[PDB]
């Protein structure tokens, strides 16, 4: 029971979500990427494509912005764009703008759901944690468990 | 995290939200922050 009772007080499950955010901004890329080839890393540009096509986004739209993405310079602006493919996803389906002049209304089916609230939530909390909002991170493990 | 190799970013928070809504006028063309805050509940935790 002694050794239950100090593992009880480490096992990274139990500990402060601040200590988990400080964890995951502590450690870097280049220590993870380094050593292995520039192969093994598929291009993040066709899977991000291919899941937003997968979620019935228009072709040429994401395309367009996953070039965008691709040619933009700038960790700042990178990040706003991705944030700019979560609000027209979040758009394109749940259509908030458009006035629905109908009064049926659709839902789309619960996986097009889950897929939305992962991709919003990861999103956000990356975000959260690039800058280390705590009460947020607290409030998104929240909403995901 | 691919794509931007850099985590623990910094920067004003002000300059993202006006680089989102530069973005947002250039693609969509339709929506902007306050037909969002309250009403989709996307930006409700941080502070853009």
């Amino acid at each position: 029971s002694s050794t239950l009772r100090e593992m009880s007080l480490v096992l990274f499950n139990c500990s402060s979500p601040k200590s988990e955010m400080q964890r995951a901004r502590s450690l870097n890329y280049q220590d993870l990427v380094r050593g292995f080839p520039e192969e093994i890393i598929s291009n993040p540009y066709n899977e991000m494509i291919i899941t937003l096509i997968d979620s019935d986004v228009e072709s040429f739209l994401v395309h367009k912005m996953v070039d965008d993405l691709e040619l933009q310079r700038g960790t700042l602006s990178k990040v706003a764009i991705i944030i700019a493919i979560m609000i027209v996803f979040s758009n394109r389906v749940f259509n908030v703008s458009k006035p629905l002049t109908d009064p049926s209304f659709y839902p789309p089916s619960d996986p097009k759901i889950l897929r939305h609230f992962n991709i919003c939530c990861s999103t956000m909390m990356y975000l959260s944690t690039a800058l280390g909002d705590v009460p947020s991170f607290a409030r998104l493990h929240d909403l995901y468990n | 995290y691919k794509i931007v190799k850099t985590t623990r970013l910094v920067g004003s928070i002000k300059d993202l939200s006006r680089e989102v809504e530069r973005h947002l006028h250039r693609y969509n063309r339709w929506i902007t922050l306050e037909d969002i805050r309250s009403r989709s509940s996307l930006l409700d935790y941080s502070c853009l």
